[PDB]
Parts: structure tokens; sequence; C-alpha cells
């Protein structure tokens, strides 16, 4: 459909024909910030527009409000505009308030062309269908999801377009009723916005190693919560892997070499920029096998180790420092004993570079790096804007550590990723000794009324790391049932509540069909039908802020939806 | 008995490793990639404002190439498998097998504005349109090497019922050609360690590229490492190979006089006086993945005696009797390539004639060089021969001024019923 | 005043690199510009415009570095190192310099100024690998130094000989040589009658 998989170059040359020239910059990109694959996919889409010398202007949007607000004022020489990892599941041409006679030029012949190109590069799902046929203006990308999944759909939209009664009924209800059971199905996220231009740089001959990185940095920010989608695509990166590296092997190491090996990358804490303890301790799923919160669970902890054969003072020693024995001989000691405590499931192949002397890091460890800078990287209308303000300008700390020349801050990300998964583990501790999940029967739900340190879950992102930690820590158990779970933290200073809508999902070595994210209709439709006061503005929908006092109300109408 | 292997211009063995190149020419160049029972294949252009690069995986294991200005072709030596891919992707790719026999193997490939042309084991060789519609088969001596530029196409054939042997052919959209056909060829087969014979397994013929010059005339590059150019094609009755590069030699000559083994050339094209090629380095003939540079190499006709060399240099210094020789038959072979390109095919850039001007400037003061050594050794009979062969009026005016520098009226005379024999 | 006081008498490291900028340097175009005989063109005004205008891909040609560097900034070029940049002309010289403690190698003047630019922007144009080049340019580096700071042994009020010093390796000695000459030639002219 708008732009399928076959005809990116299409798109791209549409972009150079309408928006090169020497005198003015012509192409803006808006992307959401607080999206790692958004961010991947940018990163690779500038290296690419500098080396054709396209003049450009990039605008880290964090939510609707802002793409409006941003839109309002483009500068009328501005004549493309990418839409980076936001905007398919809105209608675009009624929320941007685009009217196409307004933009339409040269309308002569059956023809169109328009004074501006809105290009969608977005992985979510369901498709708006006024973005997807309903205009001319607006210009998505496509993994191949419209031909595969959409021809009921496309039918039912023309036939309803174009039927401007028993002839009538028998037929109108029809074609409303597949759009209604199309609309109706929650979200979810289906590739990676960085391997979809990947494959444009592959349709044009530009791959090389950096955008080779930036494609598996994209695509491994999926795998904690999109498991289905990384095991897609993993086996396409593998054999772009293999096709960049060159010949030598038993090759000396030496200042100049960068090497991107497949080799064993366990799932694991930050393994390489921590200790081999830590490592355990901090991870999502070890702690969800383990039940590694309460002090049986390090027990079990201690007593693996014990029987590992490592000495709990080794294991506590800084990667780097720790003995050059140990080092070599862990494949095998893993492979010998994680079976006893089911952790089998951390030997896991990934993705290694290493940059001359200066020591491998894995896209697994690389991007709990660039999220720890995305999170913390440094009246109530001042009170939010002052706040959106800092996570825009987090953005360019994440997008500055890509870079090689500036390790020391992705050193900085490295450390601030131990600060935070210690700050999650600390409060999701304090959540399952307190019991403070309840359990709704249609959902589960966890609100955070006090504690150390909860000035950090205001920012979207750093209530996902402890949604992550309470979803694998419930998916591991095989007594619960499968639920949604709704995950609430008030800010003291705002007096909103950030809610949270998180899918469950099946435990990590399980092999079924998706399960979709409906908070985004039912957060909606109660609010539709209240009279209360909310934000539904976040791209990830999801999410939202409530009233302190509004709050009781919403929950209580949420559990009466038919919608989850 | 001798065993048939499929062939494709400078295309290397795969060694110890999981990447070989299937082609290099003054396109670009292509490489295959093994990758778990599969393999992908990246075609590379040395121009970039033309043509994009590209790759595919391929599930069927191709090792014939031919890549030109057009497209890209591809095949199967096994099991008779050929793609066609132009490179506009306005026309389709196609796809077609080939009726192999029990032990038939595709040797080689070629394409041409108007033709795709494959040549098998037995001999048969078969066209198809660039459509992939089959216009022929023809049954020839077994080709083991093919290439083309534009509508001509040059072909080498091999069997042990009929030695080496050439045609050459211009097949056209009209007025198709057969210049030459099965004519014997006059290159050496290798001397039949593992440095060597990890590449003879690969190409038993040792053919280590075959190609038109920019100006194309047919070069082939052997076993014995000398550039061999056909001249004077156009007309059969005088056609001859000259050997234009003895690259052992001029490696021997910039080294400062070390035999030297680390050293091995692969070569691209001949673009007019100079080689493309990689100068490779260390103990297999054959380059690697970042594939280096195309360093040059300037044409030298063989006239270099090493042992003269090695005594007056006991960084080489060339005697200037030698340097001169060299650049009067250097001068004298271009000079008549470019001269039988004006006038057959026509100028494809201003610059020729200018060019050819400027290169009979060039043997006329290697001539007069040469004169002066027949003055200084007093041959008056060799200094009249040497004046003989002179172009310009004008510079033998200086052949004239040298006799009498050197004080032999007798040259003076002789000279002077040149000028008034060569004005009428 | 109208010129910045780090500027009053000497050379920026950056206006050292804009005068090596300035020199030709042979490419391989990875463009065909040339028309056949069977389109925008350069028109420059500081450099020979018909070297560009003529461009086949694969056949080497000079260009001014500036261009080279421009173009190779795209995939539009790569740049062939000079003949004095190979580990045997390298190491012939670091020889040269160990044999004679009298003087510095015949060495261009742009040696360590083109060395920092074509290791940075054309890394991979080197038929050596680049950190054998990188080893001996800091090798030849290190050299010239114990020289120059045996030189200094020999400031005076009449003048010093420094026949193959780089332009980068005066430009950083220039403010130390020629303010203390100037204080021994005012201490010198002094006592004269």
């Amino acid at each position: 459909m708008y732009y399928g998989i076959s005809q990116f170059s299409e798109a791209y040359n549409k972009i150079l024909r309408n928006s090169s020239s020497h005198s003015s910059c012509q192409l803006v990109i808006f992307v959401s910030c607080l999206n790692i694959d958004a961010l991947c996919a940018t990163k690779m889409l500038s290296l690419l527009f500098k080396k054709q010398l396209v003049q450009s202007q990039i605008v880290p949007i964090f939510g609707y409000s802002e793409l409006r607000r941003h839109y309002s004022q483009l500068d009328d020489n501005i004549n493309s505009l990418l839409l980076v990892g936001f905007g398919g599941v809105i209608d675009l041409e009624a929320f941007l308030e685009i009217d196409p006679q307004e933009y339409v030029i040269d309308t002569d012949s059956g023809e169109q062309s328009f004074r501006r190109d809105i290009y969608v590069l977005d992985a979510h799902r369901p498709w708006n269908l006024d973005n997807i046929f309903g205009s001319q203006i607006i210009q998505c990308f496509d993994d191949g999801t419209v031909d595969d999944t959409l021809g009921e759909q496309k039918e039912a939209y023309y036939k309803l377009l174009e039927l401007d009664r028993k002839q009538r009924k028998k037929q109108i209800h029809e074609y409303e009723g597949v759009l209604e059971e199309y609309y109706s199905q929650g979200t979810t996220v289906v590739n990676s916005i960085s391997a979809q231009i990947y494959s444009l740089l592959s349709a044009i001959g530009e791959t090389n190693l950096s955008n080779l990185w930036l494609n598996i940095l994209g695509t491994t920010s999926l795998d904690i919560a999109y498991a289905q989608v990384y095991n897609r695509l993993y086996p396409l990166l593998q054999d772009e892997v293999k096709r960049l590296t060159p010949s030598s092997r038993n090759s000396v190491k030496t200042p100049d070499t960068l090497t991107l090996n497949i080799q064993p990358d366990y799932y694991l804490f930050l393994l390489r920029h921590s200790s081999l303890y830590d490592s355990f301790y901090y991870s999502n799923y070890v702690n969800a096998k383990l039940s590694l919160w309460n002090e049986n669970g390090k027990k079990r902890l201690h007593k693996m180790f014990a029987r590992m054969g490592i000495p709990l003072s080794t294991a506590q020693e800084t990667w780097l420092y720790m003995d050059h024995s140990i080092k070599r001989e862990l494949g095998i000691i893993f492979d010998k004993n994680l079976d006893r405590y089911g952790l089998q499931d951390i030997i896991r192949d990934g993705f290694v570079r290493t940059l001359g002397y200066r020591g491998s890091i894995s896209a697994s460890e690389f991007v709990e790096a660039l999220t720890a800078l995305l999170e913390v990287g440094n009246n109530s209308a001042q009170k939010l804007t002052n706040l959106r303000k800092r996570w825009v300008s987090n953005f360019w700390l994440s997008w500055d550590a890509l870079d090689d020349r500036k390790v020391e801050l992705l050193n900085r990300g490295i450390q601030l990723a131990q600060d935070l998964q210690r700050a999650i583990f600390n409060t999701g501790v304090a959540i399952l000794e307190k019991k403070l999940i309840k359990h709704l029967r249609i959902y589960r739900l966890c609100v955070l009324q006090d504690g150390p340190d909860l000035d950090l879950y205001r920012n979207p992102l750093t209530l996902l790391r402890l949604g992550n930690w309470l979803i694998e820590c419930c998916a591991e158990s095989e007594d619960k049932q499968l639920l949604p779970m709704v995950l609430a933290s008030i800010d003291e200073n705002t007096d909103t509540y950030l809610v949270a809508g998180l899918t469950p999902r099946y435990p990590r070595g399980l092999d079924k069909k998706p399960i979709l994210n409906n908070f985004s209709m039912a957060f909606q439709q109660i609010t539709a039908e209240t009279d209360a006061k909310v934000r539904i503005d976040n791209f990830e929908s999801s999410i939202i802020e409530i009233r302190r006092e509004d709050l009781s109300p919403f929950l209580e109408k949420l559990t009466l939806s038919g919608l989850l | 008995k001798f065993r048939y292997m499929p062939f494709s211009p400078a295309g290397t063995p795969f060694g110890f490793t999981d990447r070989r190149y299937l082609t290099m020419n003054e396109v670009g160049y292509v490489s295959t990639v093994k990758n778990s029972e599969q393999y992908s294949i990246t075609v590379s252009f040395f121009d970039v404002g033309r043509f994009r690069e590209y790759h595919f995986e391929d599930l069927f294991g191709y090792d014939l190439c031919f890549l030109n200005e057009k497209g890209t072709l591809f095949g199967q030596s096994k099991t008779g498998q050929i793609q066609y891919r132009p490179h506009d992707s306005i026309h389709s790719n196609w796809t077609k097998i080939i009726p192999l026999q029990a032990g038939e193997r595709i040797t080689s490939v070629a394409a041409t504005p108007v033709r795709v042309i494959v040549g098998t084991s037995l001999g048969y060789f078969r066209s198809f349109n660039q459509f992939g519609v089959p216009f022929a088969v023809e049954k020839t001596s077994p080709i083991v090497a093919l290439t083309a530029q534009n509508y001509r196409v040059f072909s080498v054939h091999y069997s042990q019922f009929h030695g080496l042997s050439y045609s050459l052919s211009e097949l056209g959209t009209s007025s198709k050609r057969y210049y030459k056909r099965e004519c014997p060829l006059p290159m050496s087969l290798p001397n039949i360690k593992d440095a060597n014979l990890d590449y003879y397994n690969f190409n038993p013929m040792g053919i280590k590229s075959l190609f038109f010059s920019s100006y194309g005339d047919p070069c082939i590059f052997g076993s014995d490492n000398t550039l061999l150019l056909l001249s004077k094609w156009r007309s059969p009755e005088e056609s001859k190979w000259l050997p234009i590069l003895d690259s052992n030699m001029e490696i021997w000559k910039m080294s400062g006089g070390k035999e030297t083994t680390d050293i091995h050339v692969w070569p691209l094209a001949l673009a007019y006086d100079t080689l493309n090629c990689i100068l490779v380095k260390g103990k297999h003939i054959w380059p690697e993945f970042p594939l280096p540079l195309p360093s040059e190499m300037e044409i030298r006709m063989p006239v270099f005696v090493k042992s003269k060399l090695l005594e007056e240099n006991k960084e080489i210094q060339i005697p200037v009797s030698m340097a001169a020789e060299e650049e009067y038959l250097r001068s004298k072979v271009l000079s008549e390539l470019l001269t039988d390109t004006l006038e057959n095919d026509g100028e494809m850039y201003g610059n020729e004639n200018e060019v050819l001007a400027a290169l009979n400037g060039a043997y006329d003061k290697a001539l007069l060089r040469l004169f002066a050594s027949a003055c200084s050794d007093q041959n008056v009979e060799k200094a009249l021969s040497l004046a003989h062969e002179l172009k310009q009026d004008r510079a033998l005016t200086a052949a004239v001024k040298i006799s009498e520098r050197a004080e032999l009226p007798s040259l003076v005379k002789k000279i002077n019923n040149i000028r008034e024999a060569r004005y009428e | 005043m109208s010129l910045p006081a780090h500027l009053q008498q000497t050379f920026s490291p950056e206006e050292i690199q804009f005068i090596v900028e300035n020199e030709p340097i042979k490419i391989f175009p990875r463009i065909t510009t040339r028309q056949k005989i069977r389109h925008t063109r350069w028109q420059l005004i500081t450099t020979d415009d018909k070297a560009l205008n003529n461009m086949v891909a694969m056949r080497s040609t000079e260009v001014v570095l500036w261009i080279a560097l421009l173009l190779k900034q795209q995939s539009k070029c790569s740049i062939v190192a000079p003949q004095w940049l190979t580990t045997k002309e390298l190491d012939r010289k670091i020889q040269y310099e160990k044999t004679h403690p009298d003087r510095f190698s015949e060495l261009p003047w742009n040696w360590l100024v083109l060395a920092r630019i074509l290791f940075n922007k054309a890394k991979d144009d080197f038929h050596d690998p680049i950190h054998e080049l990188r080893g001996k340019i800091q090798d030849l580096r290190e050299i010239r130094q114990i020289k120059v700071l045996k030189g200094l042994k020999y400031l005076n009020e009449s003048h010093l000989q420094l026949d193959n010093l780089s332009l980068l390796e005066i430009n950083e000695l220039r403010p130390f040589i020629t303010e203390i000459m100037d204080k021994l030639r005012e201490i010198h002219t002094a006592s004269l009658t």
C-alpha cells in the first residue's frame, strides 16, 4: 500500500527531488524522543542526509500536543516532513488540521501534487485507515502489514467512502462492521523503525558497519517488551554482520580494528561494566526465576555461585579486574550449571562490538546505557513544560552517545543505568513485600502513594522499567493467570498520577500469536464518558495523567469496561 | 586429463575464507559471502554517480558472473541456472535454465547491449537476447573465457584436441561480424607450493583477466604475468599480439633489483597507456575483501636486458640508450592503436587527436636520442637509417644539427636529400 | 587591535592546515564528469578548472587538496597517499635520521600536517596498514624533536640554519626561537659603542 517495502527508493528519491537545494533548509525530521528505536532510526537517516548534503532540521517531540504546536509554526518553505516513531495510529490529516485543498499545486489530467509531503515512519498498529488509504498528503512506510493483513479493510474503506432501504442496510452495516472490528484491536509494535530505514539504505546501496550498528541498537531495544518481534528480525541481522565483516580471521588486535562479532551475550544486566554478581542480582529475568526480592531468593543466588564454584569475593569483582581464567571458563560453567535453576534461557547469542583497545560493549549493554541517558541525563503548565523541556534536552545526550568520539558520555550512561536499575529494584521489592498489587479480576492494579526517590517515576520510561520488572516477575510464576496490569505513580508537585497500562506476556522461553494493549481504547472510552480531568497526549497512548482525586472514579469505571 | 572450471574475469578463489570475488573490471566488482548454506552477493561499482550498489541473497550458489554498464549476469556452473539483472530496474530481472548433459558445466558467461551469451565445457554456445529469448545454439571448441565491451565479444577456447585459440566478434543491432574464429592464441599456460596450486585448482588456464582496453582493442593477462594486446585486428591479415607489459620485470625494476616474491599484480583494465590493477602483497596471489585501491602501472615494451641493468646498478637507473629504445617502440605501437581507432571508430573525447600529435612528438625525440648514440659511435650508416624513419620535417632539422655537432658531413648531405624527397 | 593577539606574529595551526590544503594531491575519482563527443561544470577562480571537468572513474588525476577532501566526504573520490607515506619510504627516513645526528631528513614541508589530515579523512585509502603508518609518523616526530632540542643549545645573535624542518615544526618553535634570539640581539647591540 502506501509505500511498500519494494518502493522505499521512490519515497527517498522524492525527498531528494523535492527537498535538496544548496539555497535553504527544506527538510524537517520530527522524532519522538523517549523512544530508542526512533533515535537509532533518526541517527541513520541523518548520516544519510549528511552524505547527500541535504540541509535539514531535527526537532525532538514529546507528545501530540507538542506535535500540533511545532507543526502549526513550520516555516512555509519546509516541503518535506518525516514523522519518525509516531502518528500512524492517529488521523494526522484531522489532528494537524490539514485540508489538502490549502496544500495542492499543479492540478493538471488525472493528477495532483502538493507543496508538502508528510512521511510517517511508524511501527505501531492498528494503522489509521484515513492515513493509509484516505489521504494523498500523508505517506506511510510499511513492513508489509497492509497488503498482507488489510485487504478486507481496503475494500470496506472504499465501498463506504463511495456510498455518500434494504440494499443499503444490507451493505453499509457490513462495511462499518469490518471497520468497527478493525478498530477495537489493541495497540502493538510489529517492526523496528531502524530495520525499515536499514532496508531503505539497502535499496539505495548505502549499507556499512556504522549503519548496521544503529540497526542492531534500534532493534535490540524491542527485546524487553516485544520479544516476538526481535526474534523475527534477529535472523536478518546475522546475515548482514557476515556480509559486511572483512576476510581476516585469527586477526591481531590494533587500535583501528572495529570488530562486530556474533557471540555469547548472556541475558544479564551490564555484565562487562559491572560485577558478575550485580549482573544476576539486577537482571529482570533472573529475579523472575529465583524470586530474588525476598531473602530466600538471595540465598538461592549465593547457593548458585557456591555450586558454580565462583567465590562471592570473585563474583563481586568489577568484570575487567575479575580473573582471566574465570572469564574464559564462564561459557562452560554456565552450560554445566544454569539448568538446575531453570536459568538455561540466559544463554543467548548477541552482537558485541569492540573498537581498538577500548573493550567490548554488547548491543544489549549499549541500549541500557542509551535509555539511562533519556531517563536521567540531567503554574502546573510551567511545572509540566519545564519538565518536558528536560526530556527533550536528554534526547541529545542519548544522540551524542551514539558517536564513537564520545565514549565518556556512554560511560556516564553506563553508570546512570546502574543507579536506575538499583532504584527500580528497591521499589519493586517494596511493591512485592507490602503486597501493593491488587487483583481486580479484569486487570491487576498497582499504585505508588509514597516512597524513596519516587520522583524518578514521573518520566514515562522509568515507569516502564518498573512495569517491565513487575511483568517479568509475574509472567514466570506458573499459578498466576496472565492479566493486563495498571501501574500508577504520584507526582507530589503537579498533584497528578502518571498511569501506565501494561500488557502481560508469555514466559520468556515458551514458543504464541501476540497479545495487544487495549488500555489505549479503554482509557479514551472511559475519558469520553466522564467529566474528569486527564492528559491523553502521549505517543504511547497506554500512558495517561490524571489529577489525584479523579483517579479512584476513573479506576472504578475501568473495572466495568468491556474493552480490556 | 584436463578439468574444466567456471571462469569469470579477475574473480578469485575462496581459499581458507568464507568469501571471494566473482569478478572485477572497469565497471565494478562483485563478491559472494558463504552464509550458512546460502550465499549473499554484493555488487559494487567504481562509478557511484551512475550506478548504485546492491546486494541480494542467493539460494542457488552462483559461481559465474559478468558485469557491464547495462546489467549483471549470474550463472551456476553445475545446474545451468542463469540470471540477468539489468541496472535500471525499469526492466525486470529474468532467470532461465540451460540444458547441461552429465558432466557438462557452464565455463563462462557474457553480456552485450542486445545479447546474453553462454559457453559450456562441451563447447555449446547459447545466445539469448537481452530479454531471455533463445537466438542460437552453435558448437565450438570449449570456451574457457568470455568478454564483451559494447557489441564486441572476445572468447578464448581450449581443448586437448584443439589447443588454445580465440575468436573476436562484433554482433551489433545490425551488421553482425566475426573478425576471427578459433585462431591460435600466443599465450603461455602454467608450468603444472599451495600458494600457486590453490589458484591453479580454481583457474587451470591461469588467465588472471580478459578485457578490452578502453579503446576496444582486446587484452589478455596470462599465467606468465605478461599483458598481451591485440593490434590491428579490425583488418585480420595484419593482426599481431604485442607484449605491452612484462609485469614481473616492471616489479623487479621498482623494488630496486631484488628478485621479489611477496608482490603480485592483479589486472582490472587498460585505460589507454596504463594498466589499472591491484598490486597484491603477501603469500596469496589474489586480493581480499576491503578491496585496495587500483594502482596504475604504465605500459613498457619488453626491451629491458636484466643483466645490463644489473651491471650498471651493481631506484634503478636505466641506460639512456635502453630508455630511448623503449620510448620509441612504446610510442610506435600506441600511435598505431590510436590512429586505427580514430580512422575506424572516430574519437570519443576531442583530446584524442591532440594525444596523437603529442605522441608523435615523443617518437621523434626518442629517435633523435638514438641518432646521437649512432653519431657518438660514428656509425654513419646506422645514423642514416634512424633519420629515415623520423616523421616531422621540422624534427629532421634536428638530425642535421646533431650531425654537424658530431662533424659527420656525409649525414648532412644525405639528410638534405630526405627533406626534398618528402616535400615532393 | 584589528588582529587578535595570538595571531600578531605567527599562524594558528588551522591557518597552517589552510596553507597545506592549497597543494595538489592525486585522487581516484568515483564520478565521470567527462562528456563524450558522440550539464553543470566547475568554473573555479583560484585553481585549475581543467582537471575536474575531465574526470573519469578510476583513472587517477591531480586536484587541489581541499577539493579532494570535499569529494572524499561523499563516496565520490579516494585519495592516493604520496609515495613518502609508505612504510618503505618512512623507514628509509627513520634510518636517515638515526644515521645523521647533525641534520633533519628531506621530508616535505607539510609532512605532519598531511599525515594528520589523511589519517582522519582518508583512513581506508592506504596500501599499508594505517597502524604501522601512524607508528612511523610518531617515530619520525620523536626523533626530530630530539634534534630540535639539540639545536636550541645554539641560539645566537646572528642566525640559525634549520634545513628540512616542517612548517608545523617551525610554527610551534617560532614564538620561542625568535623571542629568545631577539633578547640575545638586544643584550648584544646594547654592549656596542
